[PDB]
């Protein structure tokens, strides 16, 4: 009663599931249950700040929404008859659930993650996304693609190490670089 | 671990006849599967059956080849490859019906608008080139019913491996989280039922002392 | 399907002959396409009959069976693994001097 | 609660059927749950009048108890391998589910389905599925024998549209010479 009661009266709802309590998967935010009803009243800021980065939320939960269909669907009928489309979007969302999304509360790097990291790591994954999906609609074996550009998939996967205290330019500079080096490997195979 | 359903005393029973059916539709296709996987080794041995008799009667014939051409004094494949212009023999798929499955067996037929052979103009050895060719068409039969045969195992295995899929994921996954929603439900309802025991019990005691008081 | 019904050979030259001869192949004149190519050793190349297979498999879809020599197959032992769909059906028929290998068989590979 | 005293102090119950009213199905009324414990009692009036009627209703109760659970297995078992026999009973009960219990209460031909045509559209129905099942007993294929007879499943799905205010004579008339041509077109 009293948790009904609370989001009968709040408006964030940051709801945790226990299966990600365990395993180290902290924040254990549940993604499926959790809601902001400020998204639409947070448009001014962002249009002031960061233009694309409400697209981008919208574009990550999306991905993680197919993600979780998907993986309903494997855990009963296997990952062989996916799509390559879904092979792509069940990767990148296990990389946004193991890089962006949690975040070690306790290390140097990822104690205070401020809005302008998560808005350039955000603008990597969803790149990065973007990337494989052409990649592959262009006609590439998504195996292949992936064993070629696991040093891109790594460079992603390690933007979280990128300190905070470095600055927002010297960050900022990291991060443009790394979508350089994205955009030409993916280019490359 | 289980479902997401609200607790309720229809959705109980509904769970548990949701159970039951998850139940009888694993024995079920358990069954299945094991009345495949016995028709599947059959197909087995039968296609390594088969194998070895295609293998006999293929070297057969290539004797027979072999003695053809050298009684007409020349390779008759350039006659042959002429002469190609429609096939005598034709295979036409039947969808058969073994145990549950319906997986095609291939059937041969023989087309007499262009039954004629390459015999004209071959020179000489007419009754070579005639034996040769009636050899190459058992060995063409046998090899249809091979591949029809093959083909049969391939769907059967598919069929086999979906199934048994489908079973362990019932036995694993919609058995666990149905029987673990039941036992959710049925906590549920006694934590309701222990919460209006305890309001009558409220009530029964403010009447009580209502009473000893008047 | 009812539409897949002819007789797919790309055996040596003494089998391909054979198969003719009992009406195996067939050229079609209006689409200018032989059900039954002759392909050897010797002759086009690994990649020619490697993509003359697949023809036969995706391609011509008329084709149910197709007869593959082991010594052809050996060649194209990829194509014939990739071609794992039940339609059409790839067989292994042994050439001449060229007896049939049951390791080299891909269905039995399976078994 | 009021429903099980209900059920305890009850002679007829017509059991309201969630999955018959999801699908807009007219009267949503659940034949496994209902029942009626009258038909013993009522027995008299039905061999006064109709004398065949109660062994049709309880014909009609078996298709449907055995299509239910044949419907059970086919959802269980993706229906890949159904007997002939099996297959009939599926269909006929799918059109007696369409045809004879569903019925529009706001038109009017099936505003109100007097007794008389009731029992003659019972006796339709059981006559086509006792003649399907004698014909593939025979050795018909059902597929085929389905192609044939599918005029003769429209008539007794359209024998529903029988305006009853033609009278029990002009209705049972017409259900008399259906039922003739069942075993006529059934030849084929």
């Amino acid at each position: 009663p009293v948790t009904t009661a609370t989001l009968g009266i709040t408006q964030v709802f940051w709801g945790l599931d226990k299966k990600l309590a365990q395993r180290k998967h902290f924040p254990s935010i549940n993604t499926s249950v959790s809601y902001s009803k400020y998204t639409n009243v947070l448009n001014k800021f962002y249009d002031s700040n960061y233009p694309e980065f409400p697209v981008l939320r919208d574009r990550m939960k999306e991905i993680l929404s197919n993600a979780e269909e998907l993986e309903q669907v494997v855990q009963l009928v296997g990952k062989s008859a996916l799509s390559d489309s879904d092979k792509i979007t069940l990767d990148v969302a296990t990389l946004i659930k193991e890089d962006f999304l949690q975040q070690n509360g306790y290390s140097t790097y990822d104690a205070f993650c401020p809005i302008w990291k998560t808005f350039d790591m955000m603008r990597a994954f969803i790149s990065y996304h973007d990337e494989a999906q052409k990649a592959v609609a262009n006609g590439a074996n998504w195996s292949k693609l992936a064993d070629s550009t696991g040093d891109v998939k790594h460079a992603v996967s390690s933007s979280k190490f990128f300190e905070p205290s470095r600055g927002e330019k010297e960050v900022h500079g990291e991060f443009e670089k790394l979508l350089s080096t994205m955009q030409e490997r993916f280019a490359e195979s | 671990n289980r479902e997401q359903v609200f607790p309720t005393r229809m959705t109980l029973g509904l769970m548990k006849t949701k159970l039951k059916g998850a139940n009888q539709g694993y024995s079920l296709l358990k069954r299945k599967s094991e009345a495949l996987t016995k028709r599947f080794r059959d197909i087995t041995k039968r296609i390594d059956d088969a194998k070895q008799k295609m293998g006999r009667v293929m070297q057969t014939a290539a004797f027979s080849l072999a003695e053809v051409s050298y009684a007409t004094g020349e390779n008759i494949g350039y006659q042959v490859q002429e002469s190609v212009s429609t096939a005598r023999f034709k295979v036409r798929a039947r969808q058969e019906n073994v145990s549950g499955v319906y997986l095609s067996q291939f059937e041969s037929y023989i087309d007499p608008e262009i039954n004629d052979f390459r015999l004209t103009g071959l020179g000489r050895g007419g009754q070579q080139v005639q034996r040769a060719k009636e050899i190459y068409s058992r060995a063409v039969e046998t090899l249809v019913e091979l591949a029809s045969l093959q083909t049969a195992f391939i769907i059967l295995d598919e069929v086999i491996k979906v199934t048994n899929r489908r079973v362990n994921a019932i036995e694993h996954v919609i058995i666990p989280r149905t029987e673990n929603t039941i036992a959710y439900i049925n906590s549920e309802l006694d934590e309701l039922d222990r919460e209006e025991f305890y309001r009558l019990k409220k009530v029964q005691e403010k009447k009580q002392n209502e009473t000893a008081k008047l | 399907a009812e539409k897949r019904t002819l007789i797919a050979v790309i055996a040596d030259e003494d089998t391909t002959t054979g198969l003719l001869l009992a009406g195996i192949g067939q050229i079609t004149p209006e689409t200018q396409e032989k059900n039954f190519f002759v392909y050897q050793e010797g002759k086009t190349t690994k990649e020619e009959i490697t993509d003359k297979f697949n023809h036969f498999t995706e391609e011509r879809d008329d084709i149910a069976i197709l007869l593959i020599n082991q010594h052809i197959a050996e060649n194209i032992r990829a194509r014939v693994d990739s071609f794992t769909n039940a339609f059409p059906a790839i067989l292994e028929i042994p050439s001449k001097d060229h007896p049939y290998d049951p390791e080299k068989d891909s269905v039995l590979k399976r078994v």
